[PDB]
DNA sequence: CGCTGGCACTGGCCGT
DNA sequence: CGGCCAGTGCCAG
């Protein structure tokens, strides 16, 4: 086993130079540094460990170091270098598994101060090394007079870069041993720093193997990116911008401008009594100024063109134009129109969401009509922000290869689900929401032309059917002997619930069923179905009666975690996952959700892994220079680009086979299924 | 004696006034504005003959102030044939206002 | 008590 | 001004 880390001249997308690397070998117990001219030797050392059936530990190597080395080896040495998946370990992947209840800075991409809770120390250090190194560099320069440019700290190799490289490895080694010391994941009887790769994976908890496989697959997905139709979105942006402008014009006609005090320093005090009046706007008594300018002995002093007069106080003000995006502005104008706010926030502000707006009623028919323009305006902004103007807008993220390479934290959610960001490809507007079709169609395999034939690719969308309800059926099978598990596969469960619950859309039945299943109150249930708390109660009891094993499952969970409870006294604060890991429970009332969401997340995770493996053993190659390419994984759905329709048909069938395999793999008590769709883009494939 | 202006009567009551017009841009929530209010009530009485005192509440009449770059209140604009002859911002005292009016009239 | 997530906007606050 | 940072809401699964 060896522990390594490299320093290169840029992020993966454009790295062209290997600066240095460090290797700590457990069999010699020594550190070895490789500088720029030692690159070939460094790669030799890594491959040697692979030939010994050994292991290579990197911190975030799955997403960076490993792919970077393959790329750099080709560019600089014109060498083929491909460390095998089974030979690599990632302490970041391990940390995220073992310390799943904690956040992390994603290697410095997120500010540490914005994250809730605590952060594991060694990982925090590793995450701050780049910024920390930049500080040293900048200081040393301004210490030498020279100026600091853009981000020159990474342009060339130097001895301070070398030292940081060494510290990263010592810290990574420490992190590794801290994680390996976790008896729950690694049996005490085995020294995992002294075993071959096969022993490492087969002797450690199943979750360790699954997490590394998921991270390796997902890093590949990021590199693939999602073919994106830049042109169509730029055109969408024009359309949205035009509509925004017109709504602004109409709204600013209806709701005119006004003045507000601003920039006042002094306190206004009663001139008579002289007592401070903190409720009055702050004022500003000038010191310079008078009617005339200083002298002129019997010859009219020149008038002071000055706008002020020392002594005479005034209230500084700013002119403000109605901003439809300001909840404050909307609040002000509507109450001024006779609106009586009913519900406020835990801070004294009147709620101004879509529910209230839809219910606001004012006498003036024009303003009454402006409320609909405001609803539209806010929605338009949501679309513009996400597609074009936001900091993480799709248009700011399109790469030169015409794809968006969204990032994925394979195990970012406490339950075992992944998180997505930069931009979040797991929150693209649904095809049935305003502008959804255009948004969704812009992401698609059709937008990628084959590198050889120039023909567009095809898309295969596969989504697990009624995932969490089947997870429920599984866990309550010990209470109802598989009754629900059997009933659930009698026609589509969500469509069936929709009808019985007499709901408008199939999607509405899903939001309802899961809201109900996971503790929504009588009122919240009502809101979801567009009714009152009375209707909420009806559905609650109506569905609980149908399957009383739900209460039984809920009770057993509680009896397993709690012994008494504000504030809670825990018997054990974690659920054992399907693959053996500890799933931290945050609250007794969300426990059932923790159990079901985790099960569904681990099933889907093993599913995408098994699907790709089955495709590979069938002869398909993963990549744009091959047969298929993962473009996105959104909880229980994968979108996959395919070179041909026939390959898409095979991916869809293979995804189903793999799902059934996962179900059998963990002796699930409910049969697991998937639904696949072939098409040119995401609007058609989901 | 004081003229209570509106956005729609501002042009003819002030800009076509043909005479000296002192306009007071104010607001009900301004401390200084409440202070000078009583001073204006008297300045109107006294200067009746060579000057007209008018007030414009910027909340009820939001369209006029912006055209004069109002940055603070109370704002006192002395108009002369549709053109600002002098401007002073602040709760001047009785005497001070008089000094201002005599110096520009 | 729906829960798990990311992220855009406004508006208060502070330092090149 | 541009980072920070609470408040608020909405997008998706
Ligand atoms: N409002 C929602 C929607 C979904 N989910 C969770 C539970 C199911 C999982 C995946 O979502 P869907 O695929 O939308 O649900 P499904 O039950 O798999 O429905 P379908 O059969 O249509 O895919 O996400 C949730 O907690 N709350
Ligand atoms: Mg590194
Ligand atoms: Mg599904
Ligand atoms: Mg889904």
């Amino acid at each position: 086993m060896i522990v390594s880390d490299i320093e290169a001249n840029a992020l993966l997308e454009s790295v062209t130079k290997f600066h240095c690397g460090v290797i700590y070998d457990y069999s010699t117990a020594e550190y070895v540094s490789y500088r720029p001219s030692d690159f070939g030797a460094y790669l030799d050392a890594l491959e040697a460990e692979v030939a010994r059936g050994g292991l290579i530990v990197f911190h975030n190597g799955h997403k960076y170091d490993v792919p970077a080395l393959t790329k750099l080896a080709k560019l600089q040495l014109n060498r083929e270098f491909h460390l095998p998946r089974e030979n690599c370990i990632d302490t970041l992947v391990l940390s995220r598994l073992i310390h799943s209840n904690l956040k992390d800075t994603d290697m410095g991409l997120l500010r540490s101060g914005k994250l809730p809770g605590a952060l594991e120390a060694w990982g925090y250090r590793l995450g701050e090394m780049k910024g920390e190194y930049k500080d040293d560099f900048k200081r040393m320069l301004e210490e030498q007079g020279e100026e600091y440019v853009d981000g020159m700290e990474w342009w060339n190799f130097n001895e301070e870069m070398m030292d940081y490289n060494v510290q990263d490895v010592v810290v990574t080694k420490a992190l590794l041993e801290k994680l390996l010391s976790d008896k729950h994941y690694f049996p005490p009887e085995i020294d995992f720093t002294d075993v071959g790769y096969t022993t490492f994976w087969s002797e450690s908890l199943e979750a360790v193997d699954i997490e590394h496989r998921a991270a390796w697959l997902l890093a590949k997905q990021e590199r693939n990116g999602f073919p994106f139709d830049t042109k169509a979105i730029e055109e969408l942006y024009v359309e949205l911008a035009a509509r925004r402008s017109e709504l602004l014009r109409k709204l600013t006609e209806t709701f005119g401008s006004w003045y507000q005090p601003k920039g006042g320093t002094e306190m206004f005090c009663h001139p008579r009594t002289g007592k401070p009046l903190p409720k009055y706007p702050r004022i500003k008594t000038p010191k310079v100024g008078g009617i005339f300018k200083k002298p002129e002995g019997r010859e009219p002093c020149e008038l002071d063109t000055r706008e002020y007069v020392a002594g005479a106080p005034y209230t500084p003000v700013e002119h403000v134009v109605f901003n439809p995006s300001s909840r404050d502005h909307i609040q002000k104008k509507l109450q001024e129109a006779g609106w009586v706010p009913t519900k406020y926030t835990d801070k004294g502000a009147p709620v101004v969401d879509d529910e209230v707006l839809e219910g606001v009623r004012v006498d003036d028919p024009e303003k009454q009509a402006a409320i609909d323009l405001i609803k539209e305006y806010l929605m338009i902004q949501k679309r513009i922000g996400q597609s074009a103007e936001g900091d993480k807008a799709w248009l700011r993220y399109v790469a030169e290869d015409g794809k968006i390479h969204g990032s994925v934290n394979p195990n970012g959610a406490v339950t075992g689900r992944a998180t997505h960001a930069f931009p979040n490809l797991a929150q693209i507007p649904g095809v049935r929401s305003p502008y959804g079709e255009q948004c969704r169609a812009a992401f698609g395999a059709e937008h990628h032309l084959d590198g050889i034939t120039g023909k567009p690719w095809v898309q295969a969308g596969i989504d697990a059917s009624g995932l969490e309800l089947r997870c429920l059926a599984h866990f309550m099978a010990r209470f109802d002997n598989g009754e629900y598990a059997h009933e659930i596969l009698n026609g589509d469960i969500h469509t069936k619930n929709q009808i019985a619950a007499e709901l408008p859309t199939r999607d509405n039945a899903k939001t309802f069923i899961y809201g109900f299943l996971y503790g929504a109150g009588d009122e919240k249930i009502g809101q979801i179905v567009g009714a009152g708390k009375e209707r909420g109660k009806e559905l609650k009891k109506k569905f609980l009666e149908n399957t009383p094993a739900i209460a039984a499952l809920r009770e057993s969970i509680q009896q397993t975690l709690v012994e008494s409870s504000q504030q809670v006294k825990w018997k054990r604060r974690w659920i054992k996952g399907l693959d053996g890991r500890k799933v931290h429970v945050r609250s007794p009332h969300a426990a059932l959700n923790t159990l079901l969401q985790s099960a569904g997340a681990l099933i889907c995770k093993l599913w995408i892994i098994k699907t790709e493996e089955m495709l590979v053993e069938k002869g398909l190659k993963h990549g744009w220079d091959g047969d298929f390419a993962y473009m996105a994984w959104v909880h229980d759905e994968i979108q996959v680009g395919c070179r041909t329709e026939e390959i898409a048909q095979v991916v869809i069938e293979t995804a189903q086979e793999a799902m059934r395999w996962v179900g059998d793999h963990w002796n699930f008590r409910c049969l697991l299924d998937t639904e696949g769709k072939m098409g040119p883009n995401w609007a058609i494939c989901h | 004696k004081i003229i209570h202006l509106t956005d729609d009567s501002f042009d003819t009551d002030v800009l076509k006034a043909d005479g000296a017009i002192l306009v007071d841009f104010w607001a009900e929530w301004c401390g200084p504005c409440k202070m000078i209010a009583p001073i204006l009530d008297e300045i109107a009485d006294e200067y009746q003959g060579k000057l007209t005192v008018a007030k414009l509440n910027i909340d009820q009449n939001p369209g006029t102030a912006p055209k004069y770059g109002i940055r603070g209140i109370p704002t006192l604009l002395l108009f002369k044939n549709g053109e600002v002859a002098a401007t002073k911002v602040g709760a001047l005292s009785k005497g001070q206002l008089k000094e201002f009016l005599d110096a520009n009239l």
